[PDB]
């Protein structure tokens, strides 16, 4: 209701594999256990890109995974942002993230 | 992959 | 719960929504909401979302991806190979995909699987 969320577009980096960079995203979901602030973590991959919508389609170029941060409330966003294992899980998400947008969202219903 | 409290 | 976990790895496609280029912002959210109302009871469908996009921060910890204006993201989520098809198969989404065409001025979806 006070819900932030956060997602984010993840481009691997050259110097990865795909399945390099799968085995990081797993342990970029094992590090954010109990991360102080946080509300949830999601992270998926990509599998598939079809192409016939009903509508113009939109290239945004290969996107290899997705990520999701909730935080509860204003507060428990300033936790986190403030938290030194946030801090070194940031660190991490250097190593295996070449590119990414971060959208902040917004409910409606 | 998630959590949630 | 169990329910979140499951749930979690249902089939599941992610939209990239940019509003038509002639529809005002103030339109293009009245249709949002308007498209998640008429996705009640629609046929196959376990679950809908539909968020505007309210910022675009740019200071990364990781290089900064341009993708251009987005305005909303989109997201179903399908139990089951057979519901999938159900909801292929309804006349009922294809009057939903109609109400899509009017609001939507371009669109990027996504398949996405679980990992953990």
């Amino acid at each position: 209701g006070r819900m932030i969320r956060i997602l984010y577009l993840l481009v691997k980096p050259e110097s990865m594999s795909h399945e390099q960079f799968r085995k990081e995203c797993v342990v970029h979901f094992q590090m954010s256990a109990g991360m102080p602030g946080l509300h949830k973590y999601e992270v998926r991959l990509v599998a598939g890109n079809p192409t016939d919508t009903h509508v113009p389609y939109l290239d945004v170029g290969r996107i290899d995974a997705i990520g999701e941060c909730w935080f509860a409330s204003e507060e428990q966003y300033q936790v986190y942002m403030e938290s030194d294992i946030r801090k070194a899980w940031f660190e991490h998400g250097k190593y295996f993230i070449g590119q990414l947008k971060p959208f902040v969202t917004e409910e409606l219903v | 992959a998630s959590w949630s409290a």
